[PDB]
């Protein structure tokens, strides 16, 4: 039948990762996303034009 | 018990990944449309188009989300999709191998039919004794004691039909298993530079510094991964395209030139002379 | 494909052709032989010239054929790589397990 | 008299376009909702096997067991 | 409910099914009794793909001029038909057991779904007039416009290839056969037989002992007049041949016949001589029938239709195409080939046609009643219930499609059909406005049938002449306006 | 390797994955149609039927 | 049942009708000016905003920058007032040999410089007041939006 | 591996023949059709043919006679 066991549940704690280096994280491609967000943001609001008066 | 019969099924995280993959279809909004579009109307033209068009589009499109999902949206399945080969084989190669056959399987199955009555094809066929041959002897070929080994010669004929149907089931095979390799082999040798050099740094302290920079070589590689696989998917695409054209497509070509009509307003009937 | 199909085009269109400058030459009179006679009773020649009919009748001389003939076909040729490989000799049923009155 | 090629609207009209726009964006708005159970249902989750676990979680689906 | 209301009925209903079969088995044996003396043999014949019969009307759809029957026993025939053809759900429990009686509550529950019999009226136009405002111009007038939608879409192809696939001197007869609903205006039928030139020319060969001859309007005009002439058949004969040898010499000189030259079709040459069977420069065999001297020049008795129906064929309509077009016709489409269905509806054109020659025997339309009138257009799937038109307007409708059908393609009978079932809903209840001007009113001198008219040249339309404008107007419409003043 | 495997090649986890994939597509379909095209409006915009009357005086 | 006379009150009435229609259908909406609809095009300048309202602007020839100068370049967005009108200035195609700073009061100004606009002293207001451009002291173009003739449709002759 | 499109003939190749319909002049050939009892013979033959090979299922036979 359907069961729950107890060895699924573990401690756990931030404190016990190993956790990634310098090149992890930047194959992480978070920093791509950091760039391009601003940037096709920026290219849809920015093709879009307001009137205005030539000074 | 005798009777009972236990099978295990491996389930795991299916529902909510794969709600966000057709629900994402509403922003794309097919933009490979007018790629496929033209592409077709370069390889076929047919009332049917449509329907091939569409299914292309559907799976080109899947085929797109699931990348970028696995480019960015980095969770559970959405990894390793790209790296296993069921889904490079059955995801991706097979509805491309089965759409022309459901868009244009009465033709193709009436034409294997007949290729099974193998004969020669003979052009400006003027000949009688061709026609005899066919009707009463089945072929042009001497059919002369063949029924002695017929048993062998059915399950023959139907892989001389299917022969000029075969190289496509090759080809979608061939780019979905260079598909999964290109992936696999890539990320795997990434992987491997990436952890040589921080083992290097690590025994080095001196150089365990952000020597390149925050961003510039997560720019760099997210650029040099994108544009990478951009081309692969790319080269995916217009050559399944172009072997479903050269192998699939030129078999449906029946060009009819426009003939004049004059006889509008008046058409003889069987009241006419009966 | 091979190079060879346009040689092997020349050899099928040389046997077809001649075959018809063969029935030119022999020209009328085949229905009076015996030949035509028996293909007329043969059930090769009804079937062989079913296949070529229109209404789907490839298609059920073709299945036709495929449930018949190549079935066996199937078999024989799962057979070939099995004739030459040793093996063990046949566990005859003694017949002896099974019987049991009925109550 | 009326004018031609107009009539009342019928039940196999189909629905208005209002109603259609409404059917169109429940995908977009189940999608707020969507997501975020994405991200929590990665989050709160709990691997189901370990070099220790002598047990494996199994999910009896019609009862059979 | 209608349930229990049609189930108090369904005693005193068997009795009149069983007249009703009684009647259509005796008119059954009648007519076939006389089509099988009168009428030839349209042979069964296959599509391109040559596996499954394709039908046209010009060789199935038979009509028995000097059939000794009234036009309302003909509608008795044709009703009692779709009777027993809705009588098929009475076969339910006797396949699929006891539990097979909720189909045939569903068939009772609806009355559109049921034969004449469980209807409370008695004459046979009342009664297909009930069903039709009950249920049948419903249901049409909701697959109409998406049948137009796929002629429109099978004419111009689908995937932008109307540049490779339309032509461009149909185009502004196109236009205004299929978006007459935008301007109002009426429409012409000339311009919906317009669409005949994406096919090719139908022609008809004459099977003779020699070859085979095209037929043409002289040749035809001549086998007239001697059949008028009610001369000898020696002489019959003698002169049929001798307008067949002329016919045969005049195609000789054009160059042989049109099929020669035509892709998908041609006439063999002489048969060649393979090898050593070829005597030097005599490359070729000749068929017996060259020994025959062309003086002997005589018709077999066998003909050959060939619409040469390259984009408007019915074979490569479609699965969906042809469901839609029996669907408009309100007759049975699922779970059939599209071969059952073209038979299908070239027996309903054959009805049709036959209907048309018992009402001129009966003195055309204006002998008709108004109900009579009005149920003949549902039939002819050209007016719905919702309109209210005129006498006139009727009468000039049912000529339009008349001589559109006497064509024989159902292409354009379809598409000048679904023409009248485009109808819009506002989403105002003040707007549309009540009109000032009468009802639309015509009559049959309207309808120009007799002129020739050249297609319309592309973004240069021209208006329309009336055909009393043109010179001798009143002569050539005496019949009509004898048979409008009487 | 892990995804060098027999058994990642009949996976009944993406076949599963596909399953739902396409169930949901089917079911999405009808909303994927509804993108409006401008083409009628054109066609009733500039369709002009001829408008001039005949007169043969 | 209808004379031919009776056509022209007709014609009247459906003439009213398309007028009305006409009167209507003739307007049009023009182009959006809500700053809210268009922040997001000022918050994506490649530039952040300066929120000028206090000191001066300034032209000099180019070369080395005074300390304390904020650069001008072309994509700076201003938020400032003027004439009472809360405005945004992008900078587009500033003269070569040339360069545009915002100098504080605390920055002295460079010799060979322009005053191209000035704000007053008024440390303890609230509300700035910005700045007033003089004729003369800023050339302001208007377009000209040259309304082309009205479509009219070619009324067919009757002899 | 295996052969292409390119490498053979075309659906329209075969299959290059379009739709002619045959029409023969009415001589009186299906007239005077005879064996008018045939139907009934052929239904008499089917339902002894079903009846010789029916066979009814008789659970008496697994009655508890021991
Ligand atoms: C947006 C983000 C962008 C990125 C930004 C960058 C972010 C940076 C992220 C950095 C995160 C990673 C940093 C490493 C943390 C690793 C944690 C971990 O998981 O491992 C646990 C790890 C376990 O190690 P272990 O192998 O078990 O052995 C550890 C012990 O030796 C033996 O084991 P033990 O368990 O017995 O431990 C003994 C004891 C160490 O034994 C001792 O030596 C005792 C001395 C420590 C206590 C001193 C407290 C008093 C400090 C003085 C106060 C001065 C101000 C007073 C005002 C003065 C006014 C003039 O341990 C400790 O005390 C642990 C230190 C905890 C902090 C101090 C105590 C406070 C605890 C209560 C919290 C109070 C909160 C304060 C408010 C916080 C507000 C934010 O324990 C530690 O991490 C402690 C190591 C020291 C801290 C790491 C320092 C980094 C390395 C060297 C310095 C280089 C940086 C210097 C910069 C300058
Ligand atoms: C389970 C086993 C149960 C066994 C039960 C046996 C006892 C129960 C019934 C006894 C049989 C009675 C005789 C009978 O039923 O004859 C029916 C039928 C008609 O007999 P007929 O009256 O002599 O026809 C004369 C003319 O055709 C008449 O012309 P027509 O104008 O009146 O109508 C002609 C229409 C037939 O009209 C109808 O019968 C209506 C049928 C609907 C009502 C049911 O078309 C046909 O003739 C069908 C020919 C089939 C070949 C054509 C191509 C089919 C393509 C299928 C789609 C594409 C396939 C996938 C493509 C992808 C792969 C490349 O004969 C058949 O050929 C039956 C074939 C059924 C199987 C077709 C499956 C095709 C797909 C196979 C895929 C590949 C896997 C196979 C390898
Ligand atoms: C359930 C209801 C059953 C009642 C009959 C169904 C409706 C009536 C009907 O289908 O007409 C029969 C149909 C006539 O079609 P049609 O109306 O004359 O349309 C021809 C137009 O020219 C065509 O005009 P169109 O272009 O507008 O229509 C195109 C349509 C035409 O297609 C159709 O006709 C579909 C019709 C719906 C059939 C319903 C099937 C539902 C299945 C659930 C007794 C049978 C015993 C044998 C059973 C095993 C086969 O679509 C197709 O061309 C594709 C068809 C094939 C789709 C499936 C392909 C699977 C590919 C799998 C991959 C293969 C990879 C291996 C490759 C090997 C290397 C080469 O003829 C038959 O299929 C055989 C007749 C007797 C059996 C019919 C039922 C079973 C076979 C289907
Ligand atoms: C093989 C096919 C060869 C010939 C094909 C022609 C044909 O069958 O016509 C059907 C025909 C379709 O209509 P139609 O011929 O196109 O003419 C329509 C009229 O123009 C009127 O058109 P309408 O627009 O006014 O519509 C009338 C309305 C109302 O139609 C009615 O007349 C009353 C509704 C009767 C429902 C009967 C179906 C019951 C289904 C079983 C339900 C469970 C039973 C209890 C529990 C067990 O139609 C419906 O709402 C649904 C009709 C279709 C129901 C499905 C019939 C299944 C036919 C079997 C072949 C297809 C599966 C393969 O069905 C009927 O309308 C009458 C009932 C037919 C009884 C036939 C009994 C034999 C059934 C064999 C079962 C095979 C099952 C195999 C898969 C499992
Ligand atoms: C999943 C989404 C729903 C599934 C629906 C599929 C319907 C299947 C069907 O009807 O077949 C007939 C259909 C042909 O029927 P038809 O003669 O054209 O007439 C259409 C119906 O009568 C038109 O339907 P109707 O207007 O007569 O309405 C009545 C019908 C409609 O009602 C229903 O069928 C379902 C009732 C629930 C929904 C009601 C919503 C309102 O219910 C019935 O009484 C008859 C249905 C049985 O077959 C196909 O078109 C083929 C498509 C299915 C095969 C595709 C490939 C399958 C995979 C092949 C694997 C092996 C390849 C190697
Ligand atoms: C199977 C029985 C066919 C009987 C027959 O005439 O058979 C006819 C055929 C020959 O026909 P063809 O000469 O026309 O090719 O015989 C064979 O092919 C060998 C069949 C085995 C015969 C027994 C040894
Ligand atoms: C028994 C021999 C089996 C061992 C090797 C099989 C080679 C078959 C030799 C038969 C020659 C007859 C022609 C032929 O088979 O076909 C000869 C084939 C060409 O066949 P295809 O054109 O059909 O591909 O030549 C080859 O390229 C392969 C043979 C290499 C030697
Ligand atoms: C024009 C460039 C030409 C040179 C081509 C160079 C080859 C480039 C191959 C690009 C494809 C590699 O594909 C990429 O692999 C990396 C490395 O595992 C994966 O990166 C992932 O795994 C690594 C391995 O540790 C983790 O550290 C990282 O956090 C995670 O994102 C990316 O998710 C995947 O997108």
């Amino acid at each position: 039948p359907s069961t729950s066991p107890a060895d699924k549940d573990v401690p756990m704690s931030i404190l016990h990762t190993h956790g990634l280096s310098y090149v992890n994280w930047c194959m992480s491609l978070a920093p791509g996303l950091l760039v391009f967000e601003g940037f096709f943001r920026a290219r849809y609001y920015r093709s879009r034009v307001p009137p205005s008066r030539t000074v | 018990m005798l009777n009972s019969n236990i099978y295990i099924i491996i389930y795991g995280g299916i529902i909510m990944y794969s709600i966000m993959i057709i629900i994402q279809m509403f922003l794309y909004n097919f933009s490979n449309k007018i790629y496929i579009e033209v592409e077709i109307n370069k390889y076929i033209l047919s009332k049917n188009n449509i329907d091939i068009y569409w299914i292309i589009c559907n799976c080109t499109i899947i085929i797109i989300i699931t990348t970028l999902n696995h480019i960015i949206n980095k969770i559970g399945i959405y990894n390793m999709i790209e790296y296993n080969i069921c889904y490079w084989l059955i995801g991706t190669g097979l509805g491309l191998y089965i759409s022309p056959f459901i868009v244009f399987g009465y033709k193709f199955f009436v034409y294997i039919m007949d290729l099974n009555n193998y004969s020669l094809n003979i052009y400006h066929n003027n000949n009688k004794m061709n026609d005899i041959q066919q009707i009463y002897n089945g072929t042009n070929y001497n059919d002369t004691m063949i029924f002695f080994i017929k048993d062998i010669n059915n399950i023959f004929t139907i892989y001389r039909s299917i022969n000029f149907f075969m190289n496509w089931l090759y080809q979608m095979i061939y780019y979905g298993v260079r598909m999964w390799l290109v992936f696999v082999l890539h990320s795997f040798s990434l992987g491997s530079f990436g952890e040589l050099i921080t083992v290097i740094t690590d025994n080095n302290l001196i150089f365990n510094v952000f020597y390149i920079g925050l961003l510039g070589l997560g720019f760099i590689l997210y650029l040099i991964v994108i544009f990478y696989l951009g081309i692969q998917i790319y080269v995916y695409i217009s050559f399944s395209l172009s072997f479903l054209h050269s192998t699939i497509l030129l078999f449906l070509v029946n060009y009819i030139p426009h003939y004049n009509n004059k006889s509008i307003f008046n058409t003889f009937t069987n009241k006419s002379i009966y | 494909s091979s190079p060879l199909v346009p040689v092997w085009n020349d050899l099928r269109a040389l046997q077809v052709f001649t075959s018809q400058e063969y029935m030119q030459k022999r020209g009328p009179g085949f229905t009076n032989t015996l030949e035509y006679k028996l293909s007329c009773l043969n059930p090769v020649k009804w079937y062989d010239m079913m296949k070529v009919m229109p209404g789907g009748k490839a298609f059920v001389g073709t299945a036709l054929g495929l449930a018949l003939f190549g079935g066996w076909g199937v078999e024989f040729v799962k057979n070939i790589s099995v004739m030459t490989k040793e093996k063990p000799p046949i566990d005859w049923n003694n017949e002896k397990l099974g019987h049991l009155t009925r109550s | 008299v009326p004018v031609a090629n107009f009539r009342p609207k019928k039940p196999w009209d189909g629905p208005w376009g209002i109603q259609i726009s409404q059917k169109k964006d429940r995908p977009f708005i189940a999608m707020w909702i969507l997501f975020p159970l994405l991200l929590v249902d990665h989050l709160t989750r709990e691997y189901y096997a370990y070099w220790h676990s002598s047990k494996v979680p199994v999910t009896d689906v019609f009862g059979d067991f | 409910t209608a349930v229990v209301k049609n189930l108090a009925k369904l005693p005193a209903a068997t009795s009149q099914i069983l007249t009703n079969v009684s009647k259509l088995q005796t008119f059954h044996g009648l007519l076939e009794e006389r089509r099988d003396k009168y009428a030839p043999l349209a042979y069964h014949t296959y599509d391109n793909l040559k596996q499954k019969t394709t039908w046209h009307p010009i060789a199935h759809a038979w009509v028995d001029e000097g059939l000794p029957v009234s036009k309302k026993e003909y509608n008795e025939y044709c009703w009692l038909k779709k009777d027993m053809q809705r009588l098929l759900p009475l076969a339910s429990p006797f396949v699929f057991g006891i539990y097979g009686i909720l189909p045939l509550a569903v068939w009772l529950s609806n009355d559109g779904y049921l034969p004449s019999a469980f209807s409370s009226k008695k004459d046979i136009v009342s009664k297909k007039l009930e069903w039709y405002s009950s249920y049948g111009d419903d249901l049409r007038q909701q697959v109409g416009p998406m049948l137009q939608h796929r002629l429109k879409r099978h004419l111009r192809g689908t995937l932008n290839n109307e540049h490779r696939l339309m032509l461009d001197e149909v185009t502004e007869s196109y236009k205004e056969i299929f978006y007459s609903h935008y301007t109002g205006q009426l429409r012409d039928v000339r311009k919906c037989a317009h669409l005949r030139l994406y096919d090719g020319t139908s022609t008809v060969l004459l099977l003779t002992n020699k070859e085979p001859v095209e037929l043409t309007s002289e040749l035809l005009q001549k086998w007239n007049a001697i059949k008028a002439a009610k001369l000898s058949p020696e002489e019959e004969k003698k002169a049929r041949n001798e307008a067949l040898i002329e016919a045969y010499k005049e195609q000789e000189l054009h160059g042989g016949p049109h099929v020669k030259h035509m892709q998908g079709y041609g006439i063999p040459a002489d048969t060649p001589l393979l090898g050593e069977n070829a005597k030097g420069d005599q490359y070729t065999q000749p068929p017996e029938s060259a020994s025959i001297p062309l003086e002997q020049l005589e018709w077999t008795g066998d003909t050959v239709f060939i619409p040469a129906e390259y984009r408007t064929e019915m074979e490569d309509w479609g699965r969906e195409l042809t469901k839609l077009a029996n669907q408009f016709l309100l007759l049975p489409w699922r779970f059939v080939s599209n071969a059952w269905n073209q038979r299908r509806l070239v027996s309903w054109f054959e009805e049709i046609l036959q209907e048309d020659a018992l009402i001129a025997k009966e003195g055309g339309v204006q002998a008709l009643s108004d109900d009579e009138l009005k149920v003949a257009l549902l039939d002819r799937a050209v007016i719905r219930c919702d309109e209210e038109l005129t006498r006139g307007d009727m009468e000039a409708r049912y000529k339009e499609i008349s001589w559109l059908m006497s064509l024989r393609n159902p292409f354009i009978v379809l598409a000048w059909q679904t023409g009248y079932y485009r109808s819009t809903y506002s989403p105002e209840d003040d707007l549309p406005e009540a009109s000032i001007l009468p009802k639309l009113n015509r009559t049959v001198l309207d309808v120009d049938v007799h002129n020739e008219l050249a297609p319309d040249h592309p973004e240069k339309p021209l208006p329309r002449v009336h055909p009393a404008l043109y010179p001798n107007s009143h002569l050539a419409l005496a019949k009509e306006v004898a048979v409008l003043a009487k | 390797l892990i995804p060098v495997s027999l058994v990642d090649l009949i996976n009944i986890n993406i076949i599963f994955y596909i399953l739902l994939l396409y169930t949901l597509l089917l079911f999405f379909i009808p909303l994927f149609l509804a993108s409006i095209n401008y083409t009628y409006h054109y066609i009733y915009k500039y369709y002009n039927y001829n408008y001039n009357f005949i007169n043969n005086n | 049942d209808v004379p031919i006379e009776k056509i022209p009150e007709h014609a009247n009435v459906l003439l009213k009708k398309i007028d009305a229609c006409l009167e209507i259908l003739s307007k049009d909406i023009g182009e959006v000016t809500d700053a809210e609809a268009h922040e997001m095009y000022f918050e994506t300048s490649k530039f952040q905003i300066l929120h000028i309202y206090t000191g001066c602007v300034a032209s000099f020839p180019e070369g080395d920058v005074p300390p304390g100068a904020v650069e001008c370049l072309p994509g700076q967005v201003i938020r400032t007032k003027v004439n009472g009108e809360d405005v945004m200035l992008e900078i587009d195609e500033v003269d070569p040999g040339y360069q545009v700073c915002w100098f504080k009061p605390d920055v002295p100004l460079p010799e060979n410089a322009e005053i191209l606009w000035s704000y007053p002293y008024e440390p303890t207001a609230a509300l700035p007041t910005g700045t007033t451009w003089e004729e003369g002291q800023a050339n302001v173009l208007i377009p000209a939006e040259p309304t082309p003739e009205a479509a009219v449709w070619p009324p067919t002759p009757v002899t | 591996m295996g052969g292409k499109a390119s490498e053979a003939v075309t659906i329209a190749f075969r299959f290059p023949h379009r739709t002619t319909f045959l029409v023969k002049q009415n001589v009186g050939q299906k007239l005077n059709k005879g064996h008018q009892t045939f139907w009934q013979l052929v239904a008499g033959g089917w339902l002894f043919f079903l009846l010789i090979n029916r066979t009814s299922f008789k659970p008496k036979l697994a009655a508890p006679k021991v």
